[PDB]
């Protein structure tokens, strides 16, 4: 993965 | 015993629910069921107010009963599904939705819910398909419409965009006025042209969702400390995050807990997620004065107890409304002062949050009305990044001359200098200053490794790694968990970028681009005749959609170049190949801003009105590059075009960023921490003097 910020 | 008696009690409970007195609605539903226990609808209603209260275990039991009594109850299946989802049982929730759709093929909600599972999983085209089906079945369906809108946003489908935005605003406007919960998520509300007041109200209403879930705990107010006597003269700060691990948040602030001054501060890190085993988690655990794993304390009452019991003065919310948040903790109010910080780029809109830690450029006083919290200003930017610690191998570069360009073939490495001193003919171009290896046999061997797609070579006993192959060489280095121990070659040819062109990059997720931003960029590209635009397949399905709109604006295919998403370290490092970075005005690069600036790549930005659209300007102001900040579309294009056409100005600005990124306060985590410490003590001295929170604008 490459983690991003989500809702 | 009587079905008519029970039917009445159900209507009377449905009345208490509309009046918002949930408390009493439950007591009546429960009584309806004691009269007539085979009452499908009462089970269903009791279930869905238990769900609201976060009593999921028990809500599910009643849904199951509703279904047993009434097997064609598709509405009950759909909601049971929602309950299973919230319980982390995504498998079984899916089975609910599918099973509903099969019983009633015409039932819109189950389709929309099924689409939500798909969206969460990252399969966006299947999410879109289901949302569209839901909307065909029920054309007035705000939840499905707004979710679809966000899917379309994610992949850059801008079909009927202007009409779509007007409808979103209209949907939200109606929902706010009719006092129902808005279908737009607060974390997405910055992407649409809603009013600032609407955005705040959307957040407000998400805050309320906690209130019902904490009321059933029936907890009294906590008694907060009123001096620092018990905590030994030290102010106790608690950082609460679901992101102490491999997550942007940690890539920004991992160094801060350790840098607090232990004479005046006691640092408590409250992790909301289990140990993912990464070094980011390792470091925070090792450096915080106290690390507390709240993932092990799933009850919100017992967690809030634990916070209060630790004696925290300032509790910091690093999550806002992002995945993993547990704002119920903050709603219980176990600390006297609670501040939003760094993690969520917007207002909480909630009464339980006192301050938002921000700065004068991001949230100027003119727009204090956008936030429910009181502004607490950091002296420069509220933003910070761990790049100086994580990626020190990019503090210096060197190039190979293959014919003197700073971004065509690049070398970085901790032992770069020792390698260069083993070489015969190195020129030293002045600016620090940048070494240039000339076209040798050595240069030829490096470039052949790159061309033949090889992992690594050895030259004079130094290890020289191919930039595309880091995860094979040392995976922890690829992620930013370690500093690389080899010398790494990064080249334009690797990514299919033209050797002799102005490269404009934007490495954000594609959702941040809108049709005006793309227009702006096409304008720049036409005016700078050799340029390309470098974008990421983030996500890949967005690419053919951008390419499409790009051509209606009259740019040939070969003018926009897409690369795959890279591991963290490769991603940061390859910014060294770009000439200028064009920042999305709709929602700025945040972490990505820091990432591009660390490579010493100037970034052109156009600060909007929302917090999320002002961060990049704030980052640049702190760097000391006011000439990269545009007042409008026209000025943005002009700055970008000058940077591409005037090669002497480019060289000059690039050099300014490259120097400033060390010398300014932007990437300086020690100074940042100290400033944060000042601001904490201000917040506290104020509360100790017996005052309610008020703006800390210095
Ligand atoms: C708008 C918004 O939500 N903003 C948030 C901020 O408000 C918060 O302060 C940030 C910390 O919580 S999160 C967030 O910051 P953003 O800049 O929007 O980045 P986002 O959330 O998509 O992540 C991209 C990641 O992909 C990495 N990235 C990118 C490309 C690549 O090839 N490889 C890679 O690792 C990047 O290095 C990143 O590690």
């Amino acid at each position: 993965v490459t983690p991003v910020s989500t809702a | 015993s009587c079905p008519t008696h029970a039917d009445s009690l159900n209507n009377l409970a449905n009345i208490k629910r509309e009046q918002g007195n949930i408390e009493e609605a439950v007591r009546l539903y429960r009584k309806a069921l004691e009269v007539f226990p085979e009452f499908a609808a009462a089970h269903s209603n009791l279930a869905s107010v238990l769900q609201q209260q976060g009593k999921l275990q028990e809500a599910l039991m009643h849904y199951k009963e509703a279904i047993r009594i009434s097997p064609t109850f598709a509405d009950a299946y759909s909601n049971m599904g929602n309950t299973l989802k919230e319980m982390q049982d995504v498998q079984g929730a899916l089975q609910c939705y599918t099973r509903a759709i099969q019983i009633n093929p015409a039932f819109a909600d189950a389709h929309s819910n099924l689409a939500s599972i798909h969206k969460d999983s990252g399969n966006i085209p299947e999410a879109i398909a289901s949302y569209r089906t839901a909307l065909k079945l029920k054309p007035d369906f705000p939840d499905a419409y707004c979710n679809l809108a966000h899917c379309l946003q994610i992949v850059c489908d801008w079909t009927d965009y202007d009409e779509r935005m007007k409808k979103l605003v209209s949907i939200v406007a109606d929902q706010l006025e009719k006092n129902r919960l808005p279908s737009v998520h607060p974390h997405h509300s910055m992407l649409y042209p809603l009013s600032h007041g609407f955005r705040k109200a959307i957040a407000e209403r998400h805050g309320n969702l906690c209130l019902d879930k904490i009321n059933v705990l029936h907890k009294p107010p906590y008694e907060h400390p009123k001096d620092l006597k018990l905590s030994d003269g030290r102010l106790r700060v608690g950082y609460v995050s679901s992101d102490f691990g491999n997550h942007p948040t940690s890539h920004l602030m991992q160094s801060i807990p350790g840098m607090h001054n232990p004479d005046k501060f006691e640092v408590f890190c409250y992790a909301l997620s289990p140990d993912d085993g990464t070094n980011f988690r390792v470091k925070v655990m090792a450096e915080a004065n106290h690390f507390i794993d709240l993932s092990q304390i799933p009850c919100n009452g017992k967690a809030a107890d634990r916070i209060h019991q630790d004696g925290i003065h300032i509790l910091v919310n690093m999550n806002g409304y992002t995945k993993g948040a547990r704002n119920e903790l903050f709603a219980l109010r176990p600390a006297p002062i609670q501040a939003m910080w760094l993690g969520y780029p917007g207002t909480s809109g909630a009464l339980f949050m006192d301050y938002i830690i921000t700065d004068q450029e991001t949230s100027p006083a003119e727009v204090a009305e956008q936030y429910s919290e009181k502004l607490a200003y950091m002296p420069h930017t509220f933003f910070i990044g761990d790049h100086a610690n994580m990626f020190p191998h990019l503090k210096k570069k060197a190039v190979i001359d293959f014919k003197i360009y700073d971004n065509r073939i690049v070398l970085n490495g901790i032992d770069l200098k020792a390698f260069l001193d083993s070489l015969p003919d190195v020129k030293i171009v002045k600016m620090l200053n940048m070494p240039v290896i000339p076209m040798n046999t050595i240069a030829e061997a490096v470039i052949e490794m790159i061309n033949r797609g090889q992992i690594q070579i050895t030259i004079n006993g130094f290890s020289i790694s191919n930039g595309l192959a880091t995860t094979q060489i040392n995976n922890k280095a690829a992620t930013g968990e370690e500093v690389p121990r080899t010398i790494i070659v990064t080249t334009r040819s690797q990514y299919g970028l033209p050797e002799d062109a102005i490269v404009y990059c934007n490495f954000n997720q594609l959702y941040k681009i809108d049709p005006s931003t793309l227009q702006m960029w096409a304008n720049i590209l036409k005016r700078v005749p050799n340029s390309v635009l470098w974008l990421l397949r983030f996500p890949a399905v967005g690419e053919p959609n951008i390419q499409q709109y790009a051509q209606n604006m009259g740019l040939p295919q070969n003018r926009i170049i897409f690369s795959p998403v890279a591991p963290k370290e490769e991603h940061v490092r390859r910014g060294q190949l770009a000439d200028v970075c064009l920042d999305t005005p709709l929602c700025n690069g945040h972490t990505t801003g820091m990432d591009v600036l660390w490579a010493g790549t100037p970034m052109v930005t156009m600060p909007g009105e929302t917090l999320a659209s002002r961060v990049a300007a704030s980052q640049l102001t702190c760097l000391g590059c006011l000439e990269l900040i545009a007042k409008n579309r026209q000025e943005y294009e002009d700055i970008a075009v000058k940077l591409g056409t005037d090669l002497e100005y480019l060289k000059k600005v690039r050099g300014k960023v490259w120097k400033q990124r060390i010398s300014s306060p932007l990437f300086n985590t020690k100074q940042y921490t100290m400033e944060l410490e000042r601001l904490y003590l201000q917040m506290w001295e104020h509360y100790a003097a017996g005052n309610k929170p008020d703006h800390m604008i210095k």
